[PDB]
C-alpha cells in the first residue's frame, strides 16, 4: 500500500511533471509567441513609424 | 491452469528469462536462463542429486552445480538447453504452454539470423505452437514505455543494443551495438572484489556477485566526487553478507563497476560509453527526428535500476545536446520488465493479428519463413 | 460554410499552393505543393502511418518522408499529386466540395498548354466543378497591385515571367520568360552553406534551406561593398535555428544567394539578370507604351520579398533607362499572396462572369476548350 | 633522396594517403590516413611504446590500438594528426623534405573551405614548403584518364562529388554531391556479416572487414537474380582467411555491400544511387554537352575495383539515357590511384606552373589565399 500509494504518487508526480513540462513548453511557446508578438509589435510600431513617417 | 485464449510471451537473455501471457502488464514469473549440472560425484545413498536442474532449480542448488547459460550476447546457441528452460517455464511454472497458444519470442534488431530461425522452429516443432512471431526488443521497449518515438537503451544481460525508432519506423544506421551488459558488469565486480580480498571465480560465486551488485551498486550522478570520497572513507562503504558467514564491504568499487557503462575501458572494451552511444543514436538520425529522440530517451532492460542512471544519462546527454530543447529520460517501474510487457502489448494488439506465422505457413515453408513474416 | 456559390480560387506553383474563396483577400490555407512518402521501413504496428501524406501532413511528418512536388518551372506534370493536394485543400481546409462552386486556377502566359488543359480536365472530371477558368498570373498580379499597366515581376519558385501589359492588354512579343527562380536560389544557397561546413542533401534539409533563405537572406543595393564587410566580419552574420537546437550562421552567403537574381551565372544560367530582363521587356514595347511601363514596374509573386529588392531594382533599371523618364517600382505587402488575391478579385468581378467554361460546354468540347475560352 | 626539386603530390583521402613525387605515374608509398593510440594499460617497464603511432605504424601495432581517421567524409578536422602523417610520409618513407619541394594536395570542389585552407596553412607553416596548390579531384581524374571532357564519379572512401567538366570547364550547376562512400559500404557489410554470425565491432575487426570487402565483394549486374542464388547456395560464396586462423565466407553480403552504391537507402540515405547522380550531372548540362558527357562517363576513386562496376554503371545510364546517344565508361587500371596520378600530371604541367602559391604571397595574404589562387 505504501508502494502502491507511492507508484500512484510517483505517477501523480510523473504526470504532474509531465504537465510541469507540458506547461513549460506551452509557457515558453506562448512567452516566445508573446516576445515575438512584442518583437513584431516593436517592429510593427517601428514600421508604423515608417508608415507615419511615410505619411 | 489458465483459460484465457491469448498469446504467450518470453524475453530470453544470457542471464534471465521473463515470461507470462499476452494481454497482461507483467510477466508471471522470471526464471534464470540456466541448465545446471552436478559438478561432483555423489558418495552417500539417499542424497538426491539430479542429472540436470532447470532455471531456479539450478540457481538454488548452484553451490554444488556448474551453471550453463545457452545465450551468447543475445543469441541462443544451445537450443537444447533453451527447450528445457522453456518447458519448465511454460509447463511447470507459468502453468501455460505454446501447444494451445500463439507464442512471441524476442531478439535485438541486429541479432544473428539463426536466433530468430531457431526460436521460431523450436516453438513449432518441439512445443507444437499453433503460431509464432519473433519480435524486435526496440519495438517492445517503446510500446511498454508509451512511445512510438524514442531511443531504446535495452541494456540486457549480454548486450546493449542502443536503437532509435521514429513514428514507428526503424532508423537502423543509427544503431550503436555495444558489447557491454549486466553479465560483464558482474565479471568486473568479481575481479575488483578479488582486489578487496574476496576472490570470486566459480559460477556459484558469480551468482553471489550478481546479487551483491543488484543490491549494493550504483552509477552515481557525479562519479569523481563519489569516487574520491569512497576511495578515502568507510562512510561510503556498504556491507553484504556472503552465504558462508563472511561480510564483505564495498567502497568505490560499489560504483566503479557500474561506471563501466560510461567507461567501458574499465573491462578492456573499445567504446565511447553508453551516453555517447545514446547521443549518436539520436545524432545519426535526420535533423527533424533528432529533437524528438532527445525528448524521448527510453530505458529498457536491466542496469537501468542503478541509482543515478536515469539522472546521469539525462545529464550526460543534455551536456552534449544543444540548449533550449528539452532532453528527457523515461525510466518507469517497468524497468527491466518492460521488454516482456512490450511483447504482451505487441502480441495482443489487434493491429498485430495479421503478423503471426501460423502452423500452416510454417510447416510448408520451414524456419526461413521468419524472414518473410516477422522482420 | 459559405452562403453563396462563390468561386474557389487556387494559385498552384512548384513551391506552395495558396487556396481560398473568391471575394476574400487572403487564402484560407497554404500548403506546400507536396505529396510526401515514407522512405523508411516501419518496425512497430498500430502506428497509423499513411502511404502518402499531403500538403501540411507531408510537412509535419517530413522527418521520415521524401517530399516531391508535381509542378516544375510552372507546369504540372504529376496530376495525381495535384488531385490529392486539391482534394485536401478543398474538402479539409476550405471545407468545400467543388461540385457546388466554380473554380479559378492560374498559369503564366507562356506556360505549356498541357498545364491549363489538364487542370481544366481534372477539376471537371474528378471534382465535378460546375465551371472552370484558368487565369493569367500577370492579370491577377495587376489587379491585386492596383495597376492595368506595367511589368509583372513574379520571380516565383518556378520561373520569372517578366510580362508587360498595357491598358489591360498583353504585349506577348516582349515577354522575357526566364529560367531563374526561387527553387534555384534554394539550391544555390545549400551549395554555399556546404562551403561553410553545413551539409544539406536530404529533403528535410532542402526545406530547411528554403526556410533559411526566406528569413535570413537579402539583396541590398551594393553587392561588392556588402561583400567587402560580410566577408571580413562576423558583425554581418545571422544565426538560424536548425530544428535539432543547433545553429548555422550565414555571412556573405546571406546575399550571395539572392544576388543570383542579378547574376544568374551563379546557377549556370545564360542571363543578364532580372533588372536587364525587365528593361528588355520595356524596350521591346512601342515608345508610347514604354513611358508607362517604366513608371510601373510591379512586383508580385515571391523573391520580391528580399530586403533591398524594390530599391535595387529601381536603381538598376533607371541606370539602363533613358534620362528624364521616371522609373518606379510597386512592391505591395500583398507580396507572395497577390496572385492568389488577384484570383479572388477576378472571380468576384461582375466583368468576369461571362468568362467561365461551364460543365456543359466542357463535356461537349472536351478540355481543349480551355484554349478557346480562357486566353 | 630525389635528385631534382620536383613537386610533391599527396592525395589525402578519408581512407588512405597516396603519396610520391610529381612527374611519376604512381605514388611511391601508400600510408593509411591513420593515427593510432593504445587503449590498454602498460604492464612491463622499458618496452618503448608510443603515445601515438602514425600511418603504417598504426596498422602494424593495431592489435592494441584504437585507430582514428583525422579526415571525415573528405574533410580534415584533426590537423595535428594530419601533420604527423605528413611528417612521416614526407621525411621517413618518401624521403622528400617539403622545404625543398612545392606540394600539391587534392579535394572535392564542394569540400568545405576549412579543408583547403587548413591544408595550405600546415604545409606553409609547419613544413615550410616553398609553394602550394590544392587541386580538385574532378580535374585530377580527367587528367589521369586522358580526358578534357567527362563526368567524374569518384566512388571513394569519403564523399562522392559527381562533377561534370566540358572542354576543361566546370559545369557547377550540374554537380550532384552524394553522402555515400566506401566507408559506408564497409559499415553496411559489417552489419550484414553480424547477421550471419560474424560480429566485427572493434578497430582490428573493422580494418579486417575492409580488407575482406576489397578482396571478396562485387557489384552484380542483376542484384535480385544474383541474390536469389547467393542466398540459396554455398556455390556463390567466397572464403577469406582471418588473421587468427578462423575463416569467413560471404554470400549475398558479397554484393549487397556495393549494391548500396545503387541503393543508398541501405544505409539510411535519401538517394537513388550513383547512377542517378551520374545521369543528372549529364542531363543538367547544356543540350550540346550531354552527348559528350554520355560517351565519357569516368569512374574514379576506389570501389571502382569491385568487379562489374564499370559495366553496371554503363547499363544503368544506358537505361536512363535517350536512344541514339552513345553511353560509355572509362575505367582504367589507374582506378583508385587516379586522383594521385592526376596530381602528378597537374603538378608537372607547364600550363600549371603559374597556378602555384609561393611562400611569399602566402604570408602576405595568409592561408585564405587558397580561395583566390587555387579554387
Ligand atoms: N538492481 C539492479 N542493479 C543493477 N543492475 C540490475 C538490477 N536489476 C537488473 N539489472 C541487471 O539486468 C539484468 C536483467 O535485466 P533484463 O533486461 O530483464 O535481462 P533480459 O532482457 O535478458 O531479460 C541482470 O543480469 C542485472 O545484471
Ligand atoms: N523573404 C523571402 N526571401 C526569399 N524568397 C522568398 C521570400 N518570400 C517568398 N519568396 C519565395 O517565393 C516563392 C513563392 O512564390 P509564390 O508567388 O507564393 O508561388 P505561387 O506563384 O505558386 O503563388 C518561394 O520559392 C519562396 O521561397
Ligand atoms: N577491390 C576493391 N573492392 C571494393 N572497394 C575498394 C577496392 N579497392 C579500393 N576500394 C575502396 O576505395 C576506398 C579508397 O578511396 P580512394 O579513392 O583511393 O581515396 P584517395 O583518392 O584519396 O586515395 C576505400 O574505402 C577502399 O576500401
Amino acid at each position: 500500500d505504501a508502494q502502491e500509494k507511492l507508484e500512484l504518487a510517483e505517477k501523480k508526480a510523473t504526470d504532474a511533471e509531465a504537465d510541469v513540462a507540458s506547461l513549460n513548453r506551452r509557457i515558453q511557446l506562448v512567452e516566445e509567441e508573446l516576445d515575438r508578438a512584442q518583437e513584431r509589435l516593436a517592429t510593427a510600431l517601428q514600421k508604423l513609424e515608417e508608415a507615419e513617417k511615410a505619411a | 491452469d489458465e483459460d484465457e485464449t491469448t498469446a504467450l510471451v518470453c524475453d530470453n537473455g544470457s542471464g534471465l528469462v521473463k515470461a507470462g501471457f499476452a494481454g497482461d502488464d507483467a510477466p508471471r514469473a522470471v526464471f534464470p536462463s540456466i541448465v545446471g549440472r552436478p559438478r561432483h560425484q555423489g558418495v552417500m545413498v539417499g542424497m538426491g542429486q539430479k542429472d540436470s536442474y532447470v532455471g531456479d532449480e539450478a540457481q538454488s542448488k548452484r553451490g554444488i552445480l556448474t551453471l550453463k547459460y545457452p545465450i551468447e550476447h543475445g543469441i541462443i546457441t544451445n537450443w537444447d538447453d533453451m527447450e528445457k528452460i522453456w518447458h519448465h517455464t511454460f509447463y511447470n511454472e507459468l502453468r501455460v504452454a505454446p501447444e494451445e497458444h500463439p507464442t512471441l519470442l524476442t531478439e535485438a534488431p541486429l541479432n544473428p539470423k539463426a536466433n530468430r530461425e531457431k526460436m521460431t522452429q523450436i516453438m513449432f516443432e518441439t512445443f507444437n505452437v499453433p503460431a509464432m512471431y519473433v519480435a524486435i526488443q526496440a519495438v517492445l521497449s517503446l510500446y511498454a514505455s508509451g512511445r512510438t518515438t524514442g531511443i531504446v537503451l535495452d541494456s540486457g544481460d549480454g548486450v546493449t543494443h542502443n536503437v532509435p525508432i521514429y513514428e514507428g519506423y526503424a532508423l537502423p544506421h543509427a544503431i550503436m551495438r555495444l558489447d557491454l551488459a549486466g553479465r560483464d558488469l558482474t565479471d568486473y565486480l568479481m575481479k575488483i572484489l578479488t582486489e578487496r580480498g574476496y576472490s570470486f571465480v566459480t559460477t556459484a560465486e558469480r551468482e553471489i556477485v550478481r546479487d551483491i551488485k543488484e543490491k549494493l551498486c550504483y552509477v552515481a550522478l557525479d562519479f569523481e566526487n563519489e569516487m574520491a570520497t569512497a576511495a578515502s572513507s568507510s562512510s561510503l562503504e556498504k556491507s553484504y553478507e556472503l552465504p558462508d558467514g563472511q561480510v564483505i564491504t564495498i567502497g568505490n568499487e560499489r560504483f566503479r563497476c557500474p561506471e563501466t557503462l560510461f567507461q567501458p575501458s574499465f573491462i578492456g572494451m573499445e567504446s565511447a560509453g553508453i551516453h555517447e552511444t545514446t547521443y549518436n543514436s539520436i545524432m545519426k538520425c535526420d535533423i527533424d527526428i533528432r529533437k524528438d529522440l532527445y525528448a524521448n530517451n527510453v530505458m529498457s532492460g536491466g542496469t537501468t535500476m542503478y541509482p543515478g542512471i536515469a539522472d546521469r544519462m539525462q545529464k550526460e546527454i543534455t551536456a552534449l545536446a544543444p540548449s533550449t530543447m528539452k532532453i528527457k529520460i523515461i525510466a518507469p517501474p517497468e524497468r527491466k520488465y518492460s521488454v516482456w510487457i512490450g511483447g504482451s502489448i505487441l502480441a495482443s494488439l489487434s493491429t498485430f493479428q495479421q503478423m503471426w506465422i501460423t502452423k500452416q505457413e510454417y510447416d510448408e515453408a520451414g524456419p526461413s519463413i521468419v524472414h518473410r513474416k516477422c522482420f
